[PDB]
């Protein structure tokens, strides 16, 4: 029963430091490549879905998940870590936003809700924070396109282009030099395959590689066949096919 | 059912019919009309009687408790004011109470608060309730005189209740007279009205001016 | 000393909780209970220790009814098993009244079972140290269900435990094996006492009092009673018979 | 620390034990009950010379009739005092008619256990139990004149005479020889006084004790220190006079 | 009701509240003071129930004279009346409601002008140089529009609201025995203790 | 949890939390109360070496409760703040119900309960700071000084002082001012108080803040200037034995 | 057992404060430096962003700097997470305030709230203490311009020129010296951008690398004017002054 | 190793005793002694009152529960209380609803439970008091003894406080005797006080302030008290 670890588990010494986030941080360097690139042109994320046993199957696994029609995230660290905080995240997405204010949400306002739940797992003693690290990347005419991070502290940032997992330094340095300000979607999808192909080989294949933008869309799924009220959401995440075929062409 | 209470310089006169009836007639010539929460506190009763009942013993439990642990005096000003407060959370929840809240502290002098079920509280030297009061205030209002000898100020009381008993049919089994002192109430007495009422036709020669 | 004997709010490396393997423990150096199965009924029975001439005989019952067609035994820590009846009656009782039946003895088990494996995934609430011989006679047949302290359960067709469980266990599958199932319930009701009387060798520095009991379709009609008076004296008769007497 | 549950070997907590220590270092605190009334006497203890008398509370009156003295921490009887006041102006409400000395004292001990986050139909939430024992007199018509003594530890026994503090060797040794049936309450008064001046190490004076008694004469009364230092004044010529 | 008027002069406002309560053919009270000083410089006037109006009073100023100290300085005439607005509005969904309207006579002691509210038992608040309550108003506001025009001294305010009353008492039906007048301003609250022609 | 053993006893029977909430009542500011018996003085000290702040910004050492009660604290800030929102609640709620101005009594019984009540059951820790609360009950022209613990005792007293420099100020009062016949005028109160807080504050009038309290709400809080002449004073009393 | 894995930590240390608040001022230390400077025609906020990075989007700046008001602003010293929680209460408050008394929030009475709630923290529940400490950037017309400090002690001060978070000794002293209260805004900027050139050594200070803000009487109100820089703008002004660090 | 099975309510052995039961009998022996005897019509309790400070008075610590019901104590006196507490509820709530008049065993299942739930919270405990509680219902003649390791049997003679093997030899000695005379009081009450000064060895034996307590077919609850035990000596 309740009532037993009502102390926090984190505590603080002469060097401040905070137990469960130092551990915690050190999970999402050895999650997979996941890599953002804000193209300012649209967002590219990319990120590698890999199998863990011969006869699992990579089509039933996704790093990559819908939040709200128009925002998107991808994560490195714990799994399960990370597909809770999705429910939880998604929960204030679609109640207070889109009822309330009747629209979706903007990106940086659910970033301070996504922030606020990791640091308040942290503040209240009995449980730990999530191990993860998210990277939100959302559009909007008000704020143009926009990519942060939110950390596994519950500490946040934005980030013109960042990577994390496994090959972190490297992957983020190499892409700096080939992110222009000014950046074509297909030159995006290059660089991104790039990357994942330098973390990865004797696996690497298209079909095991799962790319989603945030610009090109296609209105024929989002009810806009017939006569549009408006063009509607800028997310649409790429099948294996399309993937594939560029990496041909890589 | 018929009492007043007037403000006097010896204290406060306190005067209250008792009658009980099934039918018309008068079953009982009995039955309280001062309900003595302690000796420095009376309420008088001209409201429902559980609800009288029920709060005024309730209100002898909160000065015994002020005063024996705050070890201060209960003002009449607190006694009146913890009662009206309550009044208004169990109103329109059939209450029906009607009392004047009376004392003679040390702090005061004599102070005597009309408290109603409306929650209503109010300071004044005459204060006259029931149903039979106009007339009452009448006899009461029109020999009235401040500085007065406590004797004197019993038997104008007492008329003033026979003229309300004559009258109206709610009063006038017997009257009980009692005299609130600082060092506490006084009792003057019961008095039968059939003895009452030939002295008073002809000796107030009021609406008897010419005897009728 | 390790968190693993001290809290249940983790899993352990041995896959249990060092109290919970403590409480099977308990179980086995107490009090001989079993349980026989039979192709109509089921028969149960209990050895009572006298330790004293200042006990009463049969004025303190260790077989317990549920309902009134279902009984329950039980071996090991008294507190525990009180606790664990109290319950298996509040659910009896919520059954009739919602579905207007006598409650089956797979459902009966499984809502006792889900109750002991409660308190056995909390940090702080005791584990349950019985096990519980039960069970009776429903509309598709007879069962005896055996529980214990983990929320570990199956159906049994023969069960035996305790500080005689050796022996018990002995008799018991040579009469089961040599039977279709048990035989008739009458038949059974003598076995079991043998079995009892046979466990009490194991314990000779201490006197018996045998107690049985039944529930049986058609031996009983439906009803779980306890097996007194003749019943009860041809049992014995039969047991004295065999282990020298 | 110490758990809320973690016992000695005779069954009785920690905390409870440490509680009574405390207790037994407080100020000193005597009652003697007679059928002609009971006294109590405290050392009051004036912590200074510009330490204000009668600020300072030792002798607690629960009811008009009924008293109590305590002896450990002041602040930690006071949610007993509470609770005392309470019980006996609720008895009173329902039943028009007077708390007898035992059940007043029975309603403050069951709430003086508790303790820990149990329940059991009782409602227990403290993080210890109280620091102090009081010495409950009263009388009441049936029994009339007694003296009960309450242990916070839930634990209650009736007396006839108990002292209770640092002085308590001293005091209920000389109250045994003392203590008879009925002796009237000038000499009883008089009496507690050379009892407290003995087991005291300094000058008793008035300006670090009050006195009190209980009557059938008039209910609690406590009697007051100018009355007081007229008694200690005649106990000087007394007590070296046997010397 | 409970005659209640008010009216603001250039420096202050004066508010008249009836001295009587009266009780077929006798006056049973005539010693009625209809009001309750607030603050110094903060008086509120009240017509409604009789028991309605002391327990919201004694509830009101408690919780402004607790406001007054932690913040340490005496609370705008504007800072109490959207307080006393927003816990009528309140009332009015739940069992029982507050059945007090009011005026509100300040003294803006911190920018030096003078003012009037009218807020109602429901919440209709309005700041009007003069107001009335109920069936005074069809009266009275014919007398007070015609005679009376802004920028006129304090006595003169004395002199109308007299010939106001004098109408109310013989022309309605209604009996509350004159006014006893009280005047708010940065000397305070003041009684005028005369009602002859003021 | 933390509904239990935050707060018991030894077996030496001292209470771990009361005993550091001492300590940080000897570490802090210095504040001291004398009555006399038409007055209650309390000077307080405030205690900064460093010089890029003002008063105005920085909370005083007395605080109003009402206008004839006050608070003087030695202690933490943060914790004073928590008692002093209390004080004002009972002020109010007293005033109405039994619609009297305020005992100052009553009151020191609310905020000593409080100081009793999170020590004695767990769910809060306790408090580490001590009080002064002062002031005048109505009718009355004789003064009252109460002090409050983190135990929630309280008695009154005649002149107490608290903080550093304890032992100093009690010598003091002491030997110049007594139980039996305090100050009898305004001013000579005024000059003993100046004396006392004088001696330890190790600075002029520019830290110690000296308010008076004549009765019934008639609040002066002398300021800088006003002390100084009596610094002056002082020093000149000084060099008759120098 | 469990109830003694209670870290009791939120008790008092015999130095007459709590273990866990003294150890977290330390990571404060530890954490960006925000500076306070109150003038006379304004308040100038100055704080130094802690990464930088072409990584990192370079031209947001707010990091740090939130206005609570429309004339009140704070500064942060601590981390992001510990922050959010008392800017959203503090923003809450105001509106309290502002809805029941018709009036804008004091800075001391809003600060005093903020202040309740972090004693509060370690009070109630036993659970750890914030990270973070303000300084206050205000305007009030009762007192003209205020700017004080609260730390997650819940003791705050006022004072005409402080420093937070670290380095808060070295800016402290050099405050003290070059101030004045015939100070204007662009006399204090010069002043702050001095100061903080000799707290951070360097080859050269960028702009990007600082978060700044002043709040000015302004030219479109008789009110204060928050003026809230961005990289580009902070750009300007180390022209303006000449001091090119 | 003590701090294992010692506070924690919620720990096992193998052999299925904790340091907290061991203890909790031993805290039974620290009361004082009481015996208990019965036949088949009548149920008694012998009980020795003896003062634990010199200035103490006597008062009763046999205590009447309802009309058909009562207890003595041996142990803890607060434990004793609650527990009295929750009995006497539990009576009336019985006899209003279902005007049932308990047994014994019914009641004592009841207390098992109750002690249960308080070893399965660290903020509860388990108690330190034994109890011998007598009744007379349709059944006959009941006397029980409840245990705070929640074993509960009903018998015809025991004894619980200091020094309880005394009495318990020459109970089931004279069982044999007892069992058989019915409808007569006098002898059984008077071989409770000879059991019980066969557990005194070295205690006195109060000839007034004994207290001897009784419930049967022909006996409503009494308590012997003063005088009235002295033709039993």
């Amino acid at each position: 029963m309740t009532d037993r670890y009502s102390f926090s588990l984190t505590t603080f010494s002469p060097s401040g430091k905070l137990g469960q986030i130092d551990y915690a941080l050190t999970a999402v360097k050895q999650g997979v490549t996941s890599l953002g690139i804000k193209a300012t042109n649209g967002v590219v994320i990319a990120t590698e879905k890999k199998s863990s046993s011969p006869l699992a199957m990579s089509e039933t696994l996704s790093k990559v998940s819908l939040l709200t029609p128009d925002i998107g995230a991808v994560y490195s660290g714990m799994g399960p870590d990370y597909r809770v905080l999705v429910d939880k995240s998604r929960k204030v997405a679609h109640t207070s936003y889109k009822r309330i204010y009747g629209e979706y949400p903007p990106t940086k306002l659910l970033v301070s809700e996504v922030a606020k739940i990791m640091q308040e797992a942290t503040q209240s003693g009995g449980v730990r924070p999530f191990g993860v690290s998210l990277l939100i990347a959302g559009h909007d005419e008000f704020n143009g396109f926009s990519l942060y991070q939110v950390d596994p502290s519950g500490s946040y940032f934005p980030w013109k282009a960042t990577a994390i997992g496994k090959g972190s330094v490297a992957a983020k340095t190499f892409l700096e030099k080939r992110w222009n300000d000014e950046l074509e979607l297909e030159d995006a999808i290059h660089i991104a395959l790039l990357t994942l192909k330098e973390s990865v080989e004797g696996e690497f294949n298209g079909d095991t590689i799962e790319l989603a933008i945030i610009g090109d869309e296609n209105p024929d799924l989002l009810g806009y066949t017939g006569i549009p009220t408006d063009k509607g959401p800028r997310f649409r995440k790429l099948t294996s096919q399309e993937i594939n075929d560029r990496l041909e062409a890589l | 059912t018929t009492t007043l209470a007037f403000r006097f310089q010896g204290g406060i006169i306190v005067a209250v019919d008792s009658r009980a009836t099934a039918g018309n007639w008068v079953a009982s010539q009995t039955v309280k009309r001062v309900i003595e929460i302690n000796p420095f506190l009376l309420g008088t009763m001209a409201g429902g009687a559980a609800d009288c009942q029920f709060w005024e013993t309730w209100l002898g439990s909160q000065c015994r408790l002020h005063e024996l642990r705050e070890k201060e005096r209960i003002s009449v000003a607190a006694a009146s004011k913890i009662l009206s407060n309550l009044v208004y959370q169990y109103k329109g929840a059939g209450l029906s109470m009607g009392t004047m809240i009376c004392g003679y502290t040390r702090k005061e002098g004599p102070t005597i608060y009309y408290v109603d079920s409306d929650g209503t509280r109010l300071k004044g030297d005459i204060f006259c309730v029931g149903s039979g009061q106009t007339f009452a205030y009448g006899v009461l209002d029109s020999n009235y005189k401040w500085d007065l000898s406590v004797e004197d100020a019993l038997y104008l009381g007492k008329r003033s209740i026979l003229a309300a008993a004559h009258r109206d049919a709610y009063s006038g089994g017997s009257v009980n007279l009692y005299h609130v002192t600082e060092d506490g109430w006084i009792y003057h007495g019961n008095h039968d009205v059939g003895e009452l009422f030939w002295k008073v036709k002809e000796e107030e020669g009021s609406f008897n001016n010419v005897i009728g | 000393g390790t968190g693993y004997d001290l809290s249940n709010s983790v899993f352990s490396p041995d896959g249990r909780n060092f109290q919970v393997e403590y409480a099977v423990k308990a179980v086995e150096n107490g009090t001989t209970s079993i349980g026989i199965k039979c192709n109509d009924g089921v028969v149960f029975a209990v050895e009572k220790l006298i330790t004293s001439k200042l006990l009463v005989p049969q004025k303190n019952v260790k077989i317990q009814v549920v309902d009134r067609h279902i009984g329950c035994v039980y071996s090991g820590l008294i507190p525990d098993g009180r606790h664990l009846v109290n319950r298996g009656r509040e659910e009896a009782a919520s059954f009739k009244k919602l579905y207007k039946t006598p409650i089956p003895i797979p459902a009966f088990a499984d809502r006792l079972g889900q109750y002991v494996q409660a308190h056995t995934l909390y940090n702080s609430v005791r584990p349950f140290g019985v096990s519980t011989i039960f069970g009776g006679v429903d509309k598709n047949g007879a069962h005896l269900y055996m529980l214990e302290p983990s929320g570990s359960y199956w159906g049994y067709k023969g069960a035996a435990t305790g500080k005689g469980r050796q022996s018990a266990k002995a008799e018991l599958e040579k009469l089961v094996d040599h039977h279709p199932e048990g035989l008739s319930a009458r038949e059974a009701v003598k076995q079991a006492a043998k079995i009892i009387y046979l466990a009490h060798e194991d314990n000779k520095e201490k006197d018996f009092e045998l107690e049985i009991s039944w529930c049986s379709l058609s031996e009983t009609n439906g009803l779980h009673k306890f097996v007194k008076g003749d019943l009860l004296q041809e049992a014995i008769d039969f047991a004295q018979k065999e282990i020298n007497g | 620390d110490r758990g809320v549950s973690t016992f000695s070997p005779e069954g009785r907590l920690f905390q409870v034990e440490y509680s009574l220590e405390a207790i037994k270092l407080g100020s000193t605190a005597i009652g003697i009950a007679t059928k002609e009334g009971v006294v109590l006497g405290v050392e009051k203890r004036a912590t200074s010379p510009l330490l204000e008398s009668d600020s300072i509370e030792k002798i607690v009156e629960i009811d008009r009739h009924i008293g109590c003295a305590m002896s450990g921490l002041t602040a930690d009887a006071r949610s007993m005092i509470e609770h005392a006041r309470t019980a006996a102006v609720t008895h009173n409400l329902y039943y028009d008619e007077d708390i007898n000395v035992e059940s007043l004292t029975q309603s403050v001990c069951d709430l003086a256990l508790r303790f820990g986050e149990g329940a059991s139909g009782e409602e227990r939430l403290m993080s210890r139990p109280f620091g102090v024992a009081l010495l409950i007199a009263g009388h009441d018509a049936d029994d009339g004149y007694q003296l009960f003594h309450a242990e916070p530890s839930g634990t209650f026994y009736r007396y006839n005479a108990k002292a209770i503090g640092s002085g308590s060797e001293g005091a209920q040794a000389e109250l045994l020889n003392e203590w008879h049936s009925s002796l009237t309450l000038k000499e009883a008064e008089l009496l507690v006084l050379k009892i407290l001046k003995q087991v005291m190490e300094e000058k008793l004076d008035e300006n670090n004790a009050q006195l009190s008694c209980i009557t059938k004469q008039d209910g609690f009364k406590i009697y007051d220190n100018e009355k007081t230092a007229e008694l200690i004044k005649e106990l000087k010529e007394k007590e070296a006079a046997e010397s | 009701m409970d005659i209640i008027l008010g009216i603001r002069v250039q420096d202050s406002v004066i508010l008249a509240s009836s001295k009587a309560v009266t009780r077929g053919i006798s006056v049973l009270k005539d010693s009625d003071d209809k009001t309750r000083q607030l603050s110094p410089h903060t008086l509120m006037s009240f017509a409604g129930e009789a028991g309605d109006t002391v327990q919201f009073a004694e509830y009101i100023q408690a919780n402004i004279q607790l406001y007054s100290i932690r913040e340490d300085y005496e609370l705008s005439p504007q800072a109490v009346s959207s307080f006393v607005r927003q816990e009528l509005a309140k009332s009015i969904r739940s069992r029982r409601p507050y059945q007090v309207n009011v005026l509100i006579g300040g003294y803006d002691k911190k920018k030096n002008k003078p003012e009037l509210y009218q807020i109602d038992y429901l919440g209709t608040k309005v700041e009007l140089p003069y107001g009335a309550h109920g069936y005074s108003g069809f009266y009275t506001f014919s007398l007070l529009d015609h005679h009376y025009r802004p920028d006129m001294t304090t006595e003169e305010g004395l002199d109308l609201l007299k010939l106001c009353v004098q109408e109310l008492e013989k022309r309605m039906p209604m009996d509350f025995k004159g006014v006893i007048v009280k005047i708010v301003d940065k000397d305070g609250i003041r009684q005028v203790d005369d009602f002859q022609a003021q | 949890g933390y509904d239990r053993a935050l707060s018991i006893f030894s077996p030496d029977g001292h209470i771990f939390q009361v005993e550091y909430a001492l300590e940080a009542v000897k570490r802090g500011t210095c504040a001291v109360g004398v009555k006399g018996k038409n007055c209650v003085v309390l000077g307080c000290e405030r205690r900064s070496t460093l010089k890029l702040q003002d008063t105005r910004i920085t909370p005083s050492k007395v605080s109003k409760i009402d206008s004839h009660v006050v608070l003087s604290f030695s202690g933490l800030n943060a914790d004073s703040r928590i008692l002093i929102e209390k004080a004002r609640v009972e002020a109010q709620s007293h005033r109405l119900t039994l619609e009297d101005p305020v005992t100052v009594e009553y009151l020191t019984r609310y905020v000593a309960g409080v100081q009793q009540r999170y020590t004695q059951s767990g769910g809060v820790r306790p408090f580490g700071v001590s009080t002064l609360i002062a002031g005048f009950d109505p009718r009355d022209d004789e003064p009252k000084l109460y002090q409050t613990e983190p135990s929630g005792i309280y008695s009154s007293w005649s002149a107490q002082t608290i903080g550093r420099n304890s032992k100093t100020v009690r010598e003091f009062l002491e030997k110049n001012y007594d139980r039996k016949e305090p100050p009898a005028t305004v001013e000579e109160c005024v000059k003993l108080t100046v004396r006392s807080l004088l001696e330890v504050v190790q600075t002029g009038a520019k830290n110690i803040e000296i308010t008076v309290v004549k009765p019934d709400s008639d609040i002066v809080a002398l300021s800088s200037e006003e002390i100084n002449q009596y610094v002056t004073q002082i020093e000149q009393e000084k060099q008759e034995q120098q | 057992g469990s109830r003694r894995y209670d870290s009791r930590t939120t008790i008092f240390s015999p130095e007459g404060r709590l273990y866990q608040v003294e150890y977290a001022l330390e990571s404060i230390s530890h954490a960006g430096t925000a500076i306070g400077i109150m003038a006379s025609d304004g308040i100038v906020l100055a704080a130094e962003r802690k990464v930088t990075s072409t990584l990192l989007e370079q031209d947001t700046s707010t990091e740090k700097l939130y206005k609570l008001n429309d004339k009140i602003a704070v500064a942060v010293a601590g981390l992001t997470a510990d922050a959010e929680i008392l800017i959203n209460t503090a923003r809450i408050h105001a509106q309290n305030y502002l809805k029941t008394y018709n009036e804008d929030i004091p800075v001391e009475i809003l600060v005093r709230r903020l202040s309740d709630i972090k004693q509060g923290y370690t009070q109630h529940g036993g659970l750890r203490p914030f990270g973070v400490s303000f300084i206050y950037a205000g305007y009030d017309d009762r007192y003209g311009y205020q700017l004080y400090t609260s730390n997650p002690s819940g003791n705050y001060t006022g004072w005409k020129a402080i420093s937070v978070g670290a380095n808060t000794s070295a800016a402290q002293t050099l405050l003290q010296m070059d101030y004045k209260d015939d100070m204007k805004v662009d006399d204090a900027i010069e002043l702050a951008l001095k100061t903080l050139s000799k707290t951070t050594d360097s080859s050269a200070l960028t702009y990007d690398r600082l978060e700044f803000a002043t709040i000015r009487k302004g030219a479109n109100d008789g009110e204060v004017y928050q003026k809230i820089f961005k990289p580009q703008e902070i750009k300007d002004i180390l022209v303006k002054t000449g001091i090119t660090k | 190793f003590r701090n294992n099975y010692d506070g924690d309510t919620v720990t096992f052995s193998p052999t299925g005793r904790l340091f907290q039961v061991e203890y909790a009998l031993e805290a039974i022996k620290q009361g004082s002694v009481t015996v208990g005897l019965r036949s088949n019509t009548h149920a008694v309790l012998v009980a020795l009152k003896r003062n634990a400070d010199e200035l103490s008075s006597y008062q009763k610590k046999i205590i009447k529960c309802d009309e058909h019901m009562g207890l003595s104590l041996a142990g803890l006196a607060p434990d004793a209380r609650v527990l009295s507490n929750y009995l006497r509820q539990q009576c009336n709530y019985s006899s209003l609803v279902f005007n049932r008049k308990l047994a014994v065993e019914r009641a004592g299942h009841l207390l098992c439970d109750k002690a249960q739930k308080n070893t399965q919270s660290y903020g509860g405990r388990p108690y330190g008091v034994g109890l011998l509680i007598i009744g007379y219902d349709k059944s006959g003649a009941h006397l029980l003894e409840f245990q705070p390791s929640g074993n509960v049997t009903e018998l015809y003679g025991t004894a619980i406080g200091a020094r309880s093997q005394g009495a318990k030899t020459y109970l089931e000695r004279t069982l044999d005797t007892f069992i058989k005379i019915d409808g007569n009081p006098d002898e059984l009450i008077k071989a409770g006080v000879e059991a019980i000064s066969q557990s005194l060895r070295d205690e006195s034996l109060t000839v007034d302030n004994l207290s001897i307590a009784i419930v049967g077919k022909d006996t409503p609850f009494t308590i012997y008290d003063g005088e009235a035990v002295a033709k039993y000596i």
